RNA sequence: UAAUUGCGAUAACGAACGAGACCUUAACCUACUAAAUAGUGGUGCUAGCAUUUGCUGGUUAUCCACUUCUUAGAGGGACUAUCGGUUUCAAGCCGAUGGAAGUUUGAGGCAAUAACAGGUCUGUGAUGCCCUUAGACGUUCUGGGCCGCACGCGCGCUACACUGACGGAGCCAGCGAGUCUAACCUUGGCCGAGAGGUCUUGGUAAUCUUGUGAAACUCCGUCGUGCUGGGGAUAGAGCAUUGUA
């Protein structure tokens, strides 16, 4: 008897959901209780970055950008079930953490 | 329909506590503070030399009245003073912590106020008692 | 159950939610009265929802409020749009229609970001 | 100048010119309409170009056009 | 407050510690006149001499000056410690002094003269300073 | 071990660019496709998609062991 | 302004609001002079500003008046500011905006 | 030094990435960093 | 016409790439479909004050419901809509109205094209230069520099106050960032005028710092137009911190 926390970070929102969309199901298919996916702010990372690459003209300004969107699933289930669905659920883009401990 | 510290003004509350901290005689009052400025951030020492210790207990019982508990540096972010540097701009800059240690340590030793498990001197129940019955007479006054 | 309505209420990332229930008639800003605002030059701002339809209406209903995020100005926006809202939802759902309307009629007649939001948001600095 | 580009009026002419019968005055049903008769690969631009098929047919039950 | 009305009593221009004070301005500002001594370090004496400052200039006796000035001369017995002196943990004696209106020049002097008799940097920027500065 | 999360995250895709360009530089003559790194408990697995493996593992395995110590060399692998 | 308003009772005037509006429609220059080219030597054409624009530099040159008026002397803002608006209430030539109204007018009328 | 080109100079010493300016500009799409506005 | 953008006239008629446009973003959604790493209400456990219902809290799971506020989306949504001026009454322009949003609601990336002695590759080839090496272009080790001050030039910061300074109290944000094989962001308790010290602690973080209790600002006082209590240059003595210094 093992009572789990999920969390996925992600930046393309396609595979994320993707992937938690796949959690849900496979894991209310096989009679689990769990807590839906929960999703935390998408964080907008932004670097400033100069118009002016050579000293030539004035100094305007302009912006680049990230979004981090990152998601978690709460679930209780055994070892292997566990084990089973993280190396199943494994995607690139995707980023899925697995913790035991309830503290 | 009661009279408690969440319904007087401020400015009225404080000169309130003030009188009756000042004329109950019953503190405990160090002897630095017809010497020392209240911040780091400060130019001269307060105006009322004879009894702003009492302000600052009186400000500091009715802060600590509003909120779950609160430490020292809670304080001296409160009483946090802006600085002139000359030619340079205004900062922020946190106030002396020995008026504030000093004014919870004097509010405990008299049962005002208790240091709360969650590291923070929190507001005790005869200090609610009381705090509410000052309120009490404050609203009485403009009767 | 007492029978209550929540309203919010923005003005320049400052938000205020009004909770409105039935009790004896009390109001409240952030566990304060009405009385005492912080601003007390735009104090009659935060009055002007409780005396443009009348100070009876409020005899039947206690109503909360909480702001965050903004300044001291736009919490005061935030909260009296919160307050107007409140009262004509209350009305909506609990009082008959006529009623209600006649209340934002009140409303907009003197201040129609009484009851909308204020839709001047910031520039983005375009770079 | 809003000046529609040239896919827009062009998809225009040609959907009033074989379609005049279902389209009218109003962009909401011009609009499925052009969902159901085109494959326009966005949103936006099927909005576009319904549109202009909705002020063409308001120009098109005052007189002949040059279509 | 109270409208308190006095038929003279008060002077124009007085003078304590050799240094001249003018008597219509609040004795915090008018102590600050002389060298040595500032708002602050009279707001604290005239804290410590127990001498009304809300008063002005005009209202004070003979017998607040000699407090004054023995305050002046002992602030280390009528408890101003030594973190409010100029010149403090001095080198020459090994105590701490709060100097006066004449003497802080001559101190000064002392600095500058000890620097050179020594013969640091400070000394030899400030003397060939003043000289080519002014020549 | 242990960097910021954000960190983390843009350095493990400092890690798979520059794999990528050695790999890209490298096996120029092997058809080289693409890579794909699968960070596993135990060991990391860098997979060489490359439409000629034949040379790319070649004698005894050799350009294979001759690669993965590079990869390790430079990245400090144990 | 709560203060000027203050101010305007206790100087014996029943209604400050139609004094401020008196002093309002008392400041707004009729007819103007503009910069107009002529050659070289530009001479001024008199022009009919706007109500628009006299209500604006009405209140410009009240604003203006007052706050130079109650620079460096002990006189508080709203003092001077009443005083303003009712110099230029019923206009008295003693004030700012009424000075220059009469002189933009005068210039207006000299230069047609 | 920028650990791509040999320079001392541009360097980008934050999130111990280190790469100038101008490699890091062009390796910005290789390590994550998109043009989104 | 914003445009060689089109209508029209026409020994010219096609057709390509320019312009637009493709691309990435914003503000409304009490309607979807969804939450202890966000929050609200109700309920219990519980405190104080009034007591006549009431008021202000404590309880990261005591439970329930919500997403009205926060947040991942899906949709929608705008099409210059509608009306009127203006224009060959042709593509369009302009005013009003409705609209989350109607200057192209507003920002910028993507080509092909024809111009570049522009930067380096630590790419290569018996390739033309000076020599070939006691040269220091290599290393190091100390200590000085980059600020040194008649001045010219410029970006600024603080100011000449009384819509102000000082002294009391009120007390409201958002964008961030933060520690491993290390010492980062740091609550709280004691010592200290302060700066700081000391004993602990939470957080690798929507969980802790942190509600970043920010300042201008609000209110109650001191001063009163005096280079003043405006201004805080320059300079003296002390006390501590970062750092091998
Ligand atoms: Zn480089």
């Amino acid at each position: 008897i093992i009572k789990i926390r999920i969390t996925l970070t992600s930046t393309k929102v396609k595979q994320l959901e993707n992937v938690s969309s796949n959690i849900v199901k496979n894991a209310e298919q096989h009679n689990l209780v769990k807590k839906g996916p929960v999703r935390l702010p998408t964080k907008v990372l932004k670097i400033s970055t100069r118009k002016t690459p050579n000293g030539e003209g004035s100094k305007t300004w302009e912006t680049y950008e990230m979004r981090i969107h990152k998601r978690y699933i709460d679930l209780e289930a055994p070892v292997q079930i566990v084990k089973r669905i993280t190396q199943i659920t494994i995607e690139p883009g995707v980023d899925v953490e697995v913790v035991v401990a309830s503290n | 329909p009661g009279v408690s510290v969440r319904d007087v003004a401020a400015q009225d509350f404080i000169n309130a506590y003030a009188s009756f901290l000042q004329r109950q005689g019953k503190l405990e009052v160090p002897g630095y503070v017809d010497i020392v400025k209240t911040s780091s951030g400060n130019e001269m020492p307060p105006q009322d030399a004879e009894g702003w210790f009492y302000k600052r207990a009186a400000s500091v019982a009715r802060h600590i009245y509003m909120r779950k508990q609160v430490g020292v540096g809670k304080l001296n972010k409160l009483y946090g003073g802006a600085k002139s540097r000359g030619v340079r701009p205004y900062k922020h800059i946190d106030a002396s912590g020995s008026i504030n240690r000093k004014v919870l340590q004097a509010l405990e030793k008299i049962g005002i106020v208790e240091i709360s498990p969650k590291g923070g001197r929190r507001i005790s129940e005869n200090g609610q008692r009381d705090l509410d019955r000052i309120a009490a007479q404050t609203l009485e006054e403009d009767e | 159950a007492v029978p209550s309505v929540q309203t919010f209420g923005k003005k320049k990332s400052a938000t205020a939610v009004a909770h409105v229930k039935a009790g004896k008639g009390l109001i409240k800003v952030n566990g304060s009265p009405i009385t005492l605002v912080e601003p007390e030059i735009l104090r009659f701002k935060v009055y002007e929802p409780l005396l443009l339809v009348g100070l009876d209406k409020f005899s039947n209903i206690d109503i909360r409020v909480r702001v965050t995020g903004g300044g001291h100005v736009s919490q005061v926006y935030a909260i009296r749009q919160a307050i107007a809202k409140g009262l004509v939802a209350y009305h909506q759902k609990y009082v008959d229609e006529q009623s209600k309307n006649e209340l934002k009629k009140a409303f907009t007649s003197y201040d129609r970001t009484l009851l909308i939001a204020d839709s001047r948001r910031p520039e983005p600095k375009k770079f | 100048g809003r000046v529609r580009t040239k896919t827009v009026k062009r998809a225009s002419k040609a959907l009033i010119e074989r379609y005049y019968p279902k389209l009218t005055l109003d962009f909401q049903t011009n609009k499925r309409l052009c969902d159901e008769i085109a494959t326009i690969q966005s949103k936006r631009l099927r909005n576009k170009i319904a549109g202009y098929t909705t002020h063409l047919m308001k120009r098109i039950q005052k007189g002949p056009v040059r279509g | 407050s109270l409208v308190v009305q006095e038929q003279g009593s008060f002077q124009h221009i007085l003078r304590l510690l050799n240094t001249n004070v003018d008597g219509n301005i609040k004795i915090v500002y008018a102590l600050t006149t002389i060298k040595g001594v500032g708002r602050r370090y009279s707001n604290l004496v005239c804290k410590k001499a127990d001498v009304d400052l809300h008063k002005r200039a005009g209202e004070l006796t003979q017998e607040e000056l000699e407090r004054i000035v023995q305050i002046m001369q002992n602030p280390t017995h009528y408890k101003i410690p030594a973190w409010f002196l100029n010149r403090q943990n001095d080198i020459t004696d090994g105590k701490d002094y709060h100097t006066l209106a004449n003497n802080v020049e001559s101190k000064l002097r002392d600095d500058l003269e000890r620097l050179k008799k020594i013969r640091a940097h400070r000394g030899i920027r400030h003397f060939w300073g003043l000289r080519v500065r002014g020549q | 071990a242990l960097i910021s999360k954000k960190r983390k995250l843009v350095a493990d895709g400092v890690f798979y660019a520059e794999l990528n360009e050695f790999f890209t530089r490298e096996l120029a003559e092997e058809g080289y496709s693409g890579v794909e790194v699968r960070v596993t408990p135990t060991k990391t697995e860098v997979i060489i998609r490359a439409t000629r493996t034949q040379d790319v593992l070649g004698e005894n395995g050799r350009r294979i062991n001759e690669l993965t110590l590079l990869v390790q060399k430079r990245f400090k692998y144990a | 302004i709560k203060h000027t308003l203050d101010i305007i009772n206790v100087l014996t005037d029943q209604n400050p609001i139609q004094v401020v509006v008196d002093a309002i429609t008392n400041t707004g220059p009729r007819e103007d002079t503009t910069r107009v080219g002529g050659g070289g030597a530009a001479r001024r054409q008199a022009v009919d500003v706007s109500p628009l624009r006299r209500v604006n530099q009405a209140i410009a040159l009240l604003t203006i008046g007052a706050r130079e008026a109650a620079f460096r002397n002990i006189k508080t803002i709203a003092e001077t500011l009443a005083e303003e608006l009712i110099n230029a209430a019923k206009g008295s030539s003693t004030s700012y905006a009424i000075k220059k109204k009469d002189e933009l007018e005068r210039v207006a009328k000299s230069n047609r | 030094q920028c650990r791509v080109c040999s320079s001392h100079t541009g360097l980008i010493r934050k999130y111990g990435l280190n790469i100038c300016r101008q490699c890091f500009r062009e390796k910005a799409n290789d390590i994550g960093f998109n043009k989104f506005r």
